[PDB]
């Protein structure tokens, strides 16, 4: 009970071990001698008959089980499909990136304490804040007016609405109807563009940390989690209560450019898993785990495709048939320098068996007699 | 042009072999539509059944 | 195209009361009645009767 | 001009006017055919698990309606919003001399007790494309994902043996110290 | 909101819908001028004149309250749908009791129709397509539509009424399979011919 | 102490086509079909003289 | 065609740009192109007349 | 004898005059409508193409003859276009005079063992490149020619200068000459190109200048007959024409400036000629407007087939292949001492009867035909050693195939079984690999020749090699719709087989004599055959496994287990016992695909003989009893009575006013937006989730009203196509039709349909079936159901370019990773892109459900 | 106010001496410049400080094999 | 039925076409290329044009000219049409005051 796990790991992969470990113990039934044997020589028998076959192309059949299921598979935006493709294909931007942003060990069990965040966070324009807009008659000009509402839930007032003075372009004071007035007697600014005001002195506003939008919040399990409509993660971290042991954000690069590339491919395993499984089909974890480390590879993530992946070094041959390139294999080729291979398509282009499958074996036999 | 289905507009695919195969076939094809865009490019707009 | 010769899941001469089914019917005599008379048992061999078109009086007159 | 006479063979296509396509997959003599307590021996048997996943009420009320068609004489009429709601036929299918059900008894043709249970019949109006087994087999004496395939399983030899081996293999001697074709 | 403007079109391709005009509750023309329609008194020119059908276009039709059935005819229904089974097409007008079934299987056997066997040409022996199909023993399908007859398929027919079992015999008719009585088709059940027709041309 | 799936394969085509091109097949006598089938039995006996060298 | 037809195009570019300046005033709603009254068809007549 | 590798770099002046059959001189083509031989550019010894064997020493006629290359040599050197940029990159960062990199000791110390860190990434190796390139541009003093101030270059499209120096202030340009720069690359040292992206063996400089152009053999240009000339003959023939004037006016008299316009000429020519498309350099068209497309305009710009039956009647690995085509296959079978009265019975049989053959071919190679003649004397003293094409036997390796080809699952190795009529025959429960159905679907046939090839695919692409997915942990081969329902009712509380269905019916399987059939559970109410007694019938005698059934839920979930720490008192929790089925029912959690928990385990533990078996036997076993009692769906399967009609109707009206009250307080503004959407939004998300609530009641309440134990519900319930989401619309109610989102809007410009009041935001005006496919579809129903239909189409149609595509990209970027022996995944430039495959390196094929071996499982095997 | 270390998707990072370097590019059979590579940018490597020329032991958490140590090079 | 004809033995049939109402004013969706425009096709006799109005994002307001595409401002082509005075072009595109402020 204290010997054969020790002698176990050689054939073990540590693991198993642990596991093991937890049963034969934790079994009120605790055998003898010969089962304990008998046992860890069939959890061996498996282990080594269940490895991978040396030979095996696992490249090709990790593409084609990650790109089977696409065919069979037809407020958060969120996205499906076209989210393994962006994971995939790197971009900057992922359309409609989201935030789960948890708490540390404090704010995880206070309402009162998660929206103090989710409110901090929020980050609201001029243009969420009101609910219209108007003219004046003659020569008044303008004026500010409503709304109200978004004050008595958010918490906000009108008084660091007074504030925003922080050397704007001109701002007044006059919160009188509910709608607070404006009066501006000056221009070297605006002559009579009220259009293009929608971004600047309108959207140029920023009551938050981080430049986003709405934020729903859903607990899980004695849990509040918090839910963002967008990413920045640089600034999400200098938020009071944000846990940096675990802020999630399907925006990569970002997480590279944050955290660093291991973790860029955790995330990108960890998202595409998320989205399979939330589609209801299931692929092997190994699978993406190729696909990720092979992406992350280089020490930069990359698309997977023509501007990363495919696009990098095989063979001049990987990229000679690479349709009609003239700036490319007229380009890599007008450098004639070296030339390896050991590929795949090299070799099926020029008539030789691929490398992979049979290919790396060699045969061998005595002839006598 | 008649007979090869294509205009001098640019345009192709004006005539077709009147589909014979069985009576419903051809009267079908007689009181067929057909619109002039990119038969790869999807026109979600204009491909829904519109009221 | 001149009524099935015979049956098909029934298999058994109909060919034989195809013309007085016909003319019994075009006076008004409803045809779930004048089968009855003829040997029309199960229903099988009476939709060969039922549902056939004769088009034959359009394609002899070709060729 | 040249004409060919065709039998439905294995392999033809059948469909009735209701998208439930279907490829004859056997031909079964009328005597190992089951037959109703009426007498009545099937024509095309469909498997019945082609109904209940697709949601086709209209081609079961069309076995129906052909059923009691067949009996009363009528031809009834199925147009669209105005046709015979469905229980209207079922309830006259019977006084006509049929359990509601469109089921009836029926007896199996090898052994010969009759099945434990009612079997749907009707008459439904099937209709034959021009997809013939006739036009479509030919033998001769592969792209992208076609080479892929073989790559995954591992089987290059098998690859080069369709892809080069059997068109035009060519063989060039070239120089071991030049790189250079001989 | 703000703005009144009358558009006329007399043009030379709009796509317009023959409706029974109702004025109040009482669609225009009743019993009256169907009894003479049976008869060889007035045809549907005459009745588009005397002004109970009336052309709709699309830009038209936005001024119109139109009434389904003529049950529900209040005092506001601008017009009235002479037959709603008329929506679909004459391939669709194949399919019994469509509005039972899902629109893709609909789809599917309305598309599928233009593929059946029969008799669509009279004159097959003497016509010279390049190939063609002729169901030997066809029949009118039972239970059908009331347009199939105006239509003529009922005339020219493509396919046959199969007296049809749901069983999986034997496992030969899973997965959209099919299982045919022997029998039925050595008796003519389902048999059709092939045609096609090679020419050569003397050529000078 | 056991072969991969695509080393029995090679292996086995390898030995089948020696036989095809002649090379007497070892004990076998009361046979009578392919020389793949014959080398398959032969595997089956496990006196396929083949051997996959392995780079280690 | 000619040059006195030139005043009557002037009025007619005019309210393509009012139509214009009303979309983007977010008073008209974008038209439906899709929409049949928006919609011509040509039948055999007109091709034939191209032709 | 095959080819290790390829070895890229730039032809010697040398090599090309060397490697030339003749020097090609004669400006000129074939000429003309007759006699089509010259002493130049056409076959001097240098290439065949008519009728006419003659050529260089080789003989060789037309047929089979690889092409000899020629040279020209060039009266002055000419600067080839592709290094054109690379050329001028070299020459201002290098120094004139001197030969150097411009680089200090220390710069070319460490820069060449940052070059060695880097060496086999093509594109991390540029960025070093151009760093260098500038670094070097930026200066003037050089550490091999005493610095000499260098006048800085200028470029394009062929043409280069040097702003010198000679007055003192000026900056005038000197112009540059291919001599002149040629002369001035040949000082470089062999030392300093590897600082540069050139060879001091595979690439010199110099050669970049072209002092000989090559000649592209006669069989490269062929001539395209109505003759249609060939494109790089023509310009060619221009190069030529300029070359010989300027010979001709080098060795005559020089007034410099003629030979220079020449020179200058002659460099547009061969410009030309390596690229039609360049930049600056007007497109050589040909006598039409049409231009002509020369060498970057050149390299760039035994089956069958039919309908698929089914067939549970043959082998899971067979393949049933039509006779005829059969008889149209043939395979390659050298004649032994083993098969030497066969092939002789095959051949002699003749390309008729049923085993015959077509071809014979004997050891020469020549290949007989064995249709006219006779199989008479033909198939004489045969001898061994020869060849015959015999028809398709029963058993052959043959690889079936259905495109779409997602998955490798989409090819596998069959068994040929040949049978008459004109289908292929699949086993049902290979359906699933293939994405096959039956409506119409039809497959490819392949017959490989070669033995390792037939081999190969016979032992790994064997359909029974590959029941288990490598997807997922799980077996994909299994059975279908009638095999669920057949296992359910094969092993089902009530389930008495009389002594006739047993003992005749298990011929369908096997497995009997003695210990087996044994012995008749129940004799109480009569002698008869348990239905779990009759599946235990083969099970093998160890297997011990317990999973829940489908039915181990609601509160009929329970439990009640009991471990060791024997009667019979369980259902639910299916309890296996060396092949003894004690408690449980077969349905989809049982058999068929996707699952993961008993055709999974006997596939581990027992992989390739023994999983085909119970495959095999099981759906004959399955079909039989679904097909003996007799199992189908009526129509008064959906039917609910008038009580269940009454309370959804009762329903759809609560519904409908929930909605009315929601518009109501829309139009009076009475605010009560949702927090993230617009107010517009807000309306139409409340609605859709009061309907969706609504649907899903109408549903629950179908579910009540309708016998649980007939045949239909039995199959929504077993594993035979089922889903409880589709019986909702079934009975109950289709609901709320969308496109793309949103409700259905799209219609006139006031509503939808021209039958509702302009501005009617109902729930029936807003697309919103309340009936069933049942009950029937109104007017306005039946079309917006349609208009919610063409979704399915549109989306399910559309999907595919995007799958087709992402799957594409990214199979082109693995696709040369392989597992090495060492068991770790690298690039095929050596490139360790992961240290052990999957982190453990076990095969997602081979392992429990992503689970580096199952202990939980292991351990409890202890008996 | 804390650090990132060993927190949300971040595994031990480890430096390599001399040592455990050569042997390790001895075991896997092959030369410096064939390891999968970091950059001196990246935060990871900088907070770690790392050199144009380390070989960072990575330590993470695989929820197939558990614990795992994958190697890369610090370059630019 | 008819409705067909016969070319060279074979019988063509012309396929109905679905064209977008010639001769007339659509006002496009929004950020394209540009925010909002306005289309106009227009035929006459064989030959047809189109004729966009685009309002880009900055108010000059461009129009479309079938000879060499380089738009023009719409003052400027019409002022070339036959208006003369601002009031003129300015009542034409619209009476209403409000809008003539623009
Ligand atoms: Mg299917
Ligand atoms: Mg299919
Ligand atoms: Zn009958
Ligand atoms: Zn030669
Ligand atoms: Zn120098």
């Amino acid at each position: 009970i204290k010997s054969m796990v020790s002698k176990a790991e050689l054939p073990d992969n540590i693991k198993e071990e642990l596991y093991a470990k937890l049963i034969e113990y934790n079994e009120k039934y605790k055998l003898k001698k010969d089962e304990i044997q008998a046992i860890i020589d069939e959890t061996v028998r498996e282990y080594q008959k269940a490895l991978i076959e040396p030979g095996e192309a696992v490249g090709t059949v990790a593409a084609q089980s990650i790109g089977e299921p696409s065919t069979q598979m037809t407020i958060n935006v969120t996205l499906g499909l076209p989210r393994i493709i962006e994971i995939v294909d790197a971009r900057k931007n992922p359309s409609t990136p989201i935030m789960t942003v948890y708490l540390d060990e404090e704010h995880r069990y206070d309402r009162d304490k998660a929206l103090e965040v989710a409110r901090r966070i929020e980050g609201t324009t001029l243009e969420n804040l009101a609910r219209e807009e108007t003219i004046d008659i003659l020569n008044m000009e303008y004026v500010v007016e409503i709304d109200p509402e978004r004050l008595e839930k958010a918490g906000l007032d009108m008084e660091k609405v007074v504030r925003k003075l922080t050397g704007s372009f001109k701002s007044a004071e006059f919160e009188a109807e509910g709608y607070t007035l404006v009066v501006r007697p000056k221009k070297v600014t605006k002559l009579s563009d009220l259009r293009k005001i929608a971004e600047k002195v309108k959207k140029h506003r920023l009551k938050g940390l981080s430049g986003v939008g709405k934020t729903i919040i859903r607990k899980e399990g004695d849990e509040y989690v918090i839910y963002t409509e967008g990413s920045n993660f640089k600034q999400v971290l200098k938020v009071p209560g944000v846990d940096p042991t675990r802020t999630r954000t399907n925006n990569i690069w970002e997480i590279a450019e944050v955290l660093g590339i291991e973790a860029a491919r955790n995330a990108i395993i960890d998202e595409i898993v998320s989205t399979m499984r939330e589609q209801g089909l299931e692929v092997d974890v190994r699978h993406i785990m190729l696909v990720a480390d092979m992406m992350t590879l280089d020490g930069v993530i990359r698309p997977i495709g023509r501007h990363g992946i495919v696009g990098e070094k095989a063979s001049v041959l990987a990229r000679a048939a690479f349709e009609i390139t003239t700036q490319h294999l007229f380009a890599a080729a007008e450098r004639g320098e070296v030339d390896p291979l050991n590929g795949v398509v090299e070799n099926v282009l020029i008539g030789q068996p691929v490398p992979v499958g049979t290919g790396i074996v060699k045969l061998a036999m005595s002839l006598p007699l | 042009a008649l007979a090869t289905g294509s205009w001098p507009g640019g345009r192709t695919g004006v005539s077709q072999l009147l589909d014979r195969t069985n009576y419903m076939s051809t009267l079908s094809h007689l009181r067929r539509v057909t619109s002039p865009l990119s038969r790869d490019q999807p026109h979600f707009e204009a491909r829904d059944l519109h009221g | 195209m001149i009524v099935p010769v015979r049956c098909f899941t029934c298999g058994k001469v109909l060919a034989d009361k195809y013309y007085e089914f016909k003319k019994r019917v075009e006076a008004g005599e409803d045809p779930g009645k004048v089968l009855d008379d003829l040997g029309v048992e199960r229903y099988c061999c009476r939709r060969t009767l039922l549902s056939h078109v004769e088009l034959i009086d359009q394609v002899m007159v070709y060729k | 001009t040249v004409r060919d006479l065709r039998i439905p063979e294995l392999g033809d296509k059948f469909a009735s006017r209701h998208g439930q396509k279907g490829v004859i997959g056997l031909i079964v003599p009328q005597e190992d055919m089951p037959w109703t307590e009426s007498g009545i021996v099937p024509d095309l048997i469909v498997n019945p698990h082609g109904i209940p996943s697709r949601m086709t009420v209209g081609q079961l009320i069309e076995a129906i309606g052909g059923k009691v068609a067949s009996l009363t004489g009528r031809r009834v009429d199925g147009t669209a919003f105005i046709g015979e709601p469905e229980e209207k036929l079922r309830k006259e299918l019977e006084e006509l001399g049929f359990k509601h059900s469109g089921r009836e008894i029926m007896y199996d043709g090898i052994t010969g007790r009759r099945l434990e249970a009612d079997i749907f019949i009707g008459v439904i109006y099937y209709q034959r494309l021009h997809h013939m087994v006739a036009d479509k087999m030919h033998a001769r004496s592969f792209g992208e994902m076609e080479r892929d395939v073989l790559i995954g399983h591992g089987a290059a030899m098998l690859l080069i043996e369709r892809l080069l081996e059997e068109s035009d293999k060519t063989e060039v001697w070239v120089c071991e110290s030049c790189g250079h074709l001989a | 909101e703000e703005v009144k403007e009358v558009y006329i079109n007399s043009d030379d391709g709009r796509v317009r819908r023959p409706l029974i005009v109702v004025e109040n509750g009482k669609p225009k023309l009743t019993r009256e001028h169907v009894e003479g329609i049976k008869n060889g008194t007035l045809t549907w020119s005459d009745l588009i004149r005397m002004g109970v059908i009336e052309y709709l276009d699309a830009e038209e039709e936005e001024n119109a309250y139109v009434a389904t059935w003529p049950w529900e005819v209040t005092e506001e229904h601008t017009h009235l749908e002479l037959m709603p089974a008329a929506i679909l097409g004459i391939p669709a007008s194949l399919v019994p009791y469509p509005e039972h079934n899902a629109a893709p299987r609909n789809t599917y056997g309305a598309g599928m129709a233009k593929q059946s066997l029969g008799l669509g040409w009279a004159n097959f022996r003497i016509r010279v397509d390049t190939r063609g199909h002729l169901m030997h023993y066809p029949q009118v399908p039972l239970v059908n539509s009331r347009i199939m007859k105006a239509v003529g398929f009922e005339d020219r027919p493509a396919g046959q009424n199969f007296v049809v079992a749901v069983l999986s015999y034997h496992g030969y008719n899973m997965e959209d399979a099919v299982i045919i009585n022997k029998a039925s088709i050595e008796r003519g059940l389902a048999r059709s011919t092939f045609f096609r027709t090679y020419e050569a041309e003397e050529k000078r | 102490f056991r072969y991969t799936r695509f080393e029995k394969a090679r292996i086995i085509g390898a030995r089948a086509l020696q036989i095809a091109m002649g090379a007497p097949v070892l004990i076998d006598v009361p046979e009578g079909i392919t020389p793949l089938q014959a080398a398959l039995l032969e595997f089956e006996k496990g006196v396929i003289p083949i051997t996959v060298i392995r780079p280690s | 065609v000619d040059p006195e037809n030139r005043r009557a195009k002037a009025y007619y570019l005019g309210m393509m740009a009012l139509k214009v300046l009303e979309l983007s005033l977010g008073l008209r709603g974008e038209d439906d192109k899709d929409h049949y009254a928006n919609k011509r068809l040509k039948l055999a007549g007109d091709l034939l007349k191209d032709l | 004898k095959v080819i290790g590798s390829i070895e890229f770099g730039i032809l010697s002046p040398q090599e090309i005059r060397k490697m030339s059959a003749a020097e090609i001189t004669v400006p000129d083509t074939y000429d003309d409508d007759g006699y089509p031989i010259e002493g130049g550019l056409m076959d001097k010894r240098l290439g065949v193409i008519d009728p006419g064997l003659r050529c260089e020493t080789c003989g060789a006629r037309a047929g089979e003859c690889p092409g000899h290359f020629g040279h020209i040599e060039l009266a002055r050197p000419v600067i080839h276009v592709g290094f054109a940029k690379t050329i001028h990159r070299v020459l201002e960062s290098t120094c004139r005079e001197c030969g150097r990199i411009k680089l200090t000791d220390e710069e070319i110390e460490e820069y060449m063992q940052k070059f060695e860190v880097m060496g086999d990434r093509k594109g991390a190796v540029d960025k070093l490149i151009k760093e260098i390139h500038k670094k070097a541009k930026e200066r003037m003093v050089c550490p091999h020619c005493g610095a000499p101030q260098f006048p800085i270059k200028f470029e394009r499209p062929t043409i280069y200068w040097e702003l010198r120096k000679d007055e003192e202030g000026n900056e005038y340009k000197h112009r540059m000459m291919p001599s002149e720069v040629r002369d001035r690359l040949e000082k470089i040292p062999d030392k300093d190109l590897p600082l540069l992206g050139l060879h001091p063996e595979k690439s010199r400089p110099e050669w970049m200048v072209l002092t000989v152009l090559p000649v592209p053999p006669v069989t490269m240009r062929p001539s395209i007959t109505l003759r249609a000339e060939d494109d790089l003959t023509h310009k060619l023939v221009d190069i030529i024409r300029i070359n010989n004037r300027l010979k001709s006016n080098i060795e005559a008299g020089a007034p410099q400036l003629i030979i220079e316009d020449l020179w200058d000429l002659l460099q547009y020519h061969v410009t030309t000629y390596i690229n039609n498309e360049t930049s600056g350099v007007p497109p050589a068209k040909h006598k039409s407007g049409r231009p002509l497309k020369t060498l970057a305009q050149r390299l760039k710009g035994f089956s069958a087939r039919t309908v698929i039956s089914p067939d549970p009647m043959i082998s899971i690995n067979e393949v049933g292949v039509p006779l005829a085509v059969a008889m149209e296959l043939t395979v390659p079978e050298k004649v032994t001492e083993f098969n030497y009265e066969k092939l002789k019975q095959r051949v002699l049989n003749g390309p008729e009867k049923y085993p015959g053959a077509n071809y014979v071919i004997d050891p020469e190679g020549r290949r007989i035909r064995l249709m006219e003649s006779n199989r008479e004397l033909i198939a004489e003293k045969l001898d061994i050693g020869w060849t015959v094409e015999r028809h398709l036997e029963d058993g052959d390796v043959v690889l079936f195939n259905r495109q779409p080809s997602l998955h490798r699952m989409s090819i596998m190795a069959h068994r040929v079984r040949v049978m008459p009529y004109r289908t292929f025959r699949l086993n049902l429960p290979v359906c699933p690999p293939y994405n096959a159905d039956f409506d119409g679907d039809e497959m490819n046939l392949h017959v490989p020749q070669t033995e390792e090839a037939q081999a190969e695919a016979k032992i790994l692409m064997e359909v029974q090699n590959h029941i288990i997915s490598p997807r997922y942990g799980g077996p994909l081969i299994a059975g279908i719709q009638d095999h669920i329902s057949g296992g359910y009712l094969l092993t089902r509380e009530g389930a008495y087989f009389t002594r006739y269905e047993v003992e005749q019916m298990l011929m369908f399987a096997g497995m009997d004599v003695n210990e087996l059939p044994e012995p008749d559970k129940y004799e109480n109410g009569e002698p008869l055959w348990s239905g779990k007694t009759i599946f235990s019938l083969l099970l093998p005698d160890d297997l011990t496994i317990w999973y829940r059934n489908k039915l181990c839920d609601e509160p009929e979930r329970c439990e009640a287990l009991e471990k060791l720490i024997r009667k019979l008192a369980y259902d639910g929790f299916v309890y296996i016992q060396n092949g003894k089925l004690l408690s449980g029912a077969v349905d989809k959690k049982a058999y068929g695909r996707e699952d993961g928990k008993l055709l999974d385990i006997i596939v581990r533990e027992y992989g390739v003989e023994r999983a085909r078996q119970f495959l095999d036997q099981v759906t004959k076993l399955t079909i039989w009893v679904i097909t003996h009692k007799g199992f189908t769906t009526a129509i008064d399967d959906e039917d609910l009575p008038q009580e269940a009609i009454d309370r959804i109707h009762e329903i759809i009206r609560e519904a409908e006013e929930k909605v009315q009250r929601l518009i109501e307080a829309y139009k009076r503004g009475e605010l009560e937006p949702l927090p993230g959407k617009t107010l517009e939004e807000t309306l139409e998300s409340k609605i859709m989730a009061v309907l969706a609530e609504a649907r899903d009641n109408a549903g629950k309440v179908a579910e009540r009203y309708l016998g649980m134990n007939n045949h239909a519900v039995i199959m929504a319930k077993t594993g035979a196509r089922g889903k409880i989401l589709n019986i909702t619309q079934m009975a109950a109610m289709l609901g709320q039709q969308s496109i793309r989102g949103k409700r259905l809007y799209r219609g006139y410009r006031g509503r939808v349909l021209t039958h509702f009041k302009p501005g009617d935001l109902g729930a029936r005006a807003r697309g919103f079936v309340t009936n069933s496919y049942k009950s029937g579809l109104t007017p306005q129903e039946y079309f917006f159901h349609a208009m919610g239909g063409r979704e399915g189409l549109v989306d399910t149609a559309v999907r595919t370019a995007q799958s087709g595509y992402m799957q594409r990209r990214l199979i082109n970027a693995l696709q040369d990773l392989k597992v090495d022996y060492d068991g770790t995944v690298r690039d095929p430039t050596g490139i360790i892109v992961q240290f052990k495959y999957g982190e453990d390196g076990v095969d997602p094929m081979k392992s429990w459900q992503g689970k580096t071996v199952d202990v939980d499982r292991v351990i409890v095997r202890t008996l | 106010e804390f650090n990132i270390f060993d927190h949300v998707l971040v595994p031990e990072h480890r430096i390599l001496s001399e040592e455990e370097k050569e042997e390790l590019l001895k075991k896997y059979r092959i030369r410096i410049s064939q390891l999968p590579q970091i950059k001196a940018s990246d935060p990871a490597v900088v907070a770690l400080g790392a050199k144009p020329g380390d070989v960072i032991e990575i330590k993470r958490k695989s929820p197939t094999a558990g614990y795992y140590y994958y190697y890369r090079l610090v370059v630019e | 039925p008819g409705g067909y004809f016969i070319i060279n033995g074979s019988e063509r049939v012309i396929v109905s076409i679905e064209d977008l109402a010639p001769n007339k004013t659509l006002v496009e969706r929004d950020e394209r290329q540009n925010k909002v425009v306005a289309k106009v096709f227009s035929y006459r006799h064989g030959y047809r044009a189109l004729i966009t109005v685009e309002r880009k994002k900055d108010g000059i307001l461009y129009v479309t000219i079938p000879n060499v595409p380089k738009p023009v401002k719409f003052v400027y082509v019409m002022r070339a049409l036959g208006l003369l005075t601002d009031k003129e072009i300015v009542e034409a595109v619209s009476d209403d005051p409000r809008i003539q402020q623009v």
